[PDB]
């Protein structure tokens, strides 16, 4: 029945803080420690920091002092976790867990936590084009910052054979995504091929034709 | 030849706690310890299984570094073969030491105006720990006959309890920094002797 | 000084109803204070089995760890279809906190080559920017693939920004996106752009092209 | 290093009661604090127990549904509230200490008397006892009745005679009144040499009444 | 649920003497890890909160005499004390921690034993001022005797009066080890103006016959 909340997803400029909350509930705090790790975008865990609330008493990682600072209110049952001078390395997830001495019994929802020069911006979509079994064609969207972004094709219809790739972040630049999707070679000047895609951090739709 | 840096777990800005005592590993490099014996800063300095005056003209493969902050009246059980709740608990040295164990007072650095609870120490485990072994579990003690699944309760406590470390302290109970020097040599090559 | 924790295999891939068995190591002696943890992608990790040696409530008895010192070895009675995850192993004999690099688990299925197909950049991105040429294979098995970018007959390195799906859940195949970023005026220096890839279930190397 | 409760206070049946242990000198976190019910002239009987520093608690069978120990806001006490009170539950409710924490000695906390019943507050009827056919030293009295709630405390000459006096415990009446005397032996010379007056305090209901004693002809 | 079961339920001891108090607990007490058993000893004065001074069955708390010792082990408890002085004259309980919950015995209080001392016998009629009042009450006293048993029983003219009168002791004096008592009649002023002669005969193991002080209504 043990249960942990953590605060919703935060965007932060570099240089600035930020300040992950995290309720916890289901069993008798300040009994438990709490501590807290981070996972990069497909890399490993890393431990950022551990307190017990029964004494206050925090301990950091190795290279986290002057940087991360882990505070507990025993009344509200709530700790946070603070991270100050961020930049764009420590752009990650950020997972609240209750601390049991040698291990970690209990895990939260986890916190995003994205900090990028950028800003919020629309993203433009390319159309992808075959020529000369069957063939594949697809959709690229480029240029934007806020990273949920979705397709949906034929408006549901399509479904078989749609492979919707994970977002990478270009360099120096917001994310790129890509959509394809494999079609008999007979087909494809019969059947019209649409691709929608709705980027609801800008609130814009997109819809882009396909053909040789 | 760069020397070890020793001023670098003595002049340590924070230490840890016993139930979680900080280990460090020191190589390739050359360490004085006449210095360190005669640096009158100590309050005790002793030495097993190595006399400190050989010591200086000597080589090893490899010295651990352990650190942590007790009572005073607790200095004395940082040694071989000790009992208490120390060394039952937070921290064991085998019988078969090779290492000093150097301690110093230090209440201005770990007490301050209405005390310091931010060291703590094991109260509580099923069984006594073996020597160099660790143990921060925060796991409740089955102090009773009755089970508890991590739940507090009668004969069921939080095993950490904190330090007092009041300013206008006596003497025992006083805050200590102490740091255990292991001098262990396995198959390697001796990497860090004296001049 | 700190201590490192490693793991072994770093990818494995099996079945259902086999018997699966990892491994990890720690660099100095932890005694009993190792812990499993399995996270599956877009969700948290769970405690799997604590102090390297007991089961934790919420896990079947089919999850069984042993070791002590600085050998620990975590075993699986028969693979079922929700075990297929990632796995941690983590110590916590001392601070900081560290785990292990993680293994990765996958469904065995038999060697299938990719399809791969190649796109050219369309009309309407070179007008506000230069896009990248896009390369996808599709429909393999085995993940462990290079996609080599090319121009002439030399390897350029520069830029090679690898986007892969999951397993899929149907088929139970892998599917890689590269995109090779020039600019426009880059984009005319050759004017030929072939694609490599190089696959375990290719008999020989397969080379996709197109020009200007 | 003493911990003190808090005071004495009456209820009636199905009220609540919250009774404060507040731990002077250093807090008692190692080893917890737990709850021990008397009932007036019987046993000791287990009620639950508390950690201060942290909370949590852990309660007996009997008392499960009833019993709410609760942690301090600050000021570093403990609160302990029972609600559906019967008239069973009156009794001394202490705050004791774990026999083996050598932090702060074995030492409990002044106990809060409650008393559950139906009875009202109500002053005391105080009636002389006149000494006669008696003696070898005669023996007078005073007699309170009618009183609740209890405790009562009588003394004699203004606390100036102190011996050879017994004062009775009370005995509760179907009414639901206390009622008790108290008496003294004096030498038969002195009746007519010193005069006696017993002064008995309720304070509950703040009554403080002087009854002079007059011995009989006979 | 560990019953604790003490033996005897009340004890007399001389003074100088010494006083054995048995206690058997429903079930073994020591661990098998740590040899020790979760007995303890409390004593308990009838003014205040009770006292710890035995735990773990043999260690006794500081500050505490010499006198009382902790003894046994398994489920068999006893506390010993040397010399009986009149300041450790009270109940005395032994309690487990070894199980939740903690259980204690029912007590056994321990009172001075001293030569048989005969009561002298008082009454006392109902005043003026009570009679003046709804109801009246007849007051019969016993005073300084050692044996706390003993029988009084109204007697209103020549017939045995019964639950109507309420009995009362006090504690053992500290000085003469001694109690005295008061048994109190009540009934309506109306039953007590129709009856003539009042009395409350007392039965004492040092009364060689039974004592009956008794008065008339039409008396001072
Ligand atoms: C710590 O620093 C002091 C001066 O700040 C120095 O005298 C002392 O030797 C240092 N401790 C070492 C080097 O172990």
């Amino acid at each position: 029945q043990v249960q942990l909340v953590q605060s919703g997803a935060e965007v932060k400029k570099p240089g600035s803080s930020v300040k992950v909350s995290c309720k916890a509930s289901g069993y008798t705090f300040t009994s438990y420690g709490i501590s807290w790790v981070r996972q990069a975008p497909g890399q490993g865990l890393e431990w950022m920091g551990g307190i017990i609330p029964m004494f206050g008493t925090t301990n950091y990682a190795q290279k986290f002092q002057g940087r991360v600072t882990i505070t507990a209110d025993k009344s509200t049952s709530t700790a946070y976790m603070e991270l100050s001078s961020l930049r764009s390395e420590d752009t990650a997830v950020y997972y609240c867990a209750r601390d049991r001495g040698d291990t970690i019994d209990y895990w939260g929802q986890g916190t995003l936590v994205t900090v990028s020069s950028a800003s919020t911006k629309g993203p433009s979509v390319f159309p992808l084009a075959p020529s000369s079994g069957t063939a594949a064609l697809g959709c690229l969207v480029k240029d934007y910052f806020p990273e949920p972004v979705t397709v949906s094709w034929n408006s549901g219809a399509l479904t078989s054979g749609v492979h919707t790739f994970p977002a990478v972040l270009q360099s120096s630049g917001l994310y790129s995504l890509s959509s394809v999707v494999t079609v008999p070679s007979s087909s494809l000047g019969t059947q019209t091929y649409i691709c929608n895609v709705n980027h609801k951090p800008s609130n814009t739709k997109v819809d882009k034709k396909v053909e040789p | 030849t760069n020397l070890c840096p020793f001023g670098e777990v003595f002049n340590a800005t924070r230490f840890a706690s016993v139930y979680a005592w900080n280990r460090k590993r020191i190589s390739n490099c050359v360490a004085d310890y006449s210095v360190l014996y005669n640096s009158a800063s100590f309050s005790t300095f002793k030495c097993y299984g190595v006399s400190p005056t050989k010591l200086n003209d000597l080589c090893f493969t490899n010295v651990y570094a352990d650190s942590f902050v007790i009572r005073g009246d607790e200095v004395r059980q940082i040694a071989p073969g000790q009992t208490g709740k120390i060394a039952d608990y937070n921290y064991k040295l085998p019988d078969d030491f090779t290492g000093c164990v150097i301690a110093w007072n230090s209440n201005n650095l770990d007490s301050k105006v209405g005390g310091n609870y931010n060291y703590l120490y094991r109260l509580f485990r099923k069984s006594n720990l073996k020597p160099f072994e660790r143990d921060i579990s925060t796991e409740i003690y089955q102090a009773g006959s009755t089970p508890c699944n991590g739940v507090e309760g009668f004969n069921c406590y939080f095993p950490l309890q904190s330090y007092g470390f009041q300013p206008t302290n006596g003497v025992g109970y006083q805050p200590y920094r102490v740091v255990v020097l292991s001098f262990e040599l396995l198959h390697a090559p001796a990497t860090v002797c004296g001049p | 000084s700190d201590i490192q924790m490693t793991q072994s295999p770093s990818s494995l891939s099996a079945s259902v109803g086999d018997r699966v068995t990892i491994t990890c190591r720690a660099s100095q002696g932890i005694s009993n204070n190792l812990n499993w943890y399995q996270q599956k992608p877009g969700k948290a990790p769970k405690l799997l089995i604590y102090a390297a040696s007991s089961l934790e409530s919420g896990v079947p008895s089919r999850f069984s760890g042993s070791g002590s010192g600085t050998d620990f070895t975590l075993t699986i009675s028969s693979l079922q279809p929700e075990d297929f995850a990632t796995y941690y192993c983590q110590q916590g004999n001392g601070f900081p906190l560290t785990f292990g690099p993680g293994t990765k688990v996958d469904i065995k299925r038999t060697v299938a080559a990719p399809s791969v197909f190649i796109f050219p950049p369309s009309d309407e991105q070179l007008k506000s920017g230069t896009a990248s040429v896009v390369c996808l294979l599709n429909n393999f098995y085995p993940r462990e693939a290079k996609v080599q970018w090319k121009v002439d007959n030399a390897l350029q390195s520069g830029n090679s920004q690898e986007s892969v799906t999951e397993q899929d859940s149907k088929d139970s195949t892998y599917s890689l996106s590269s995109t090779l970023t020039l600019s426009k005026a880059d984009y005319e220096k050759h004017k030929v752009y072939a694609c490599e890839v190089t696959h375990q279930g290719l008999s020989s190397p397969v080379t996709k092209s197109f020009n200007r």
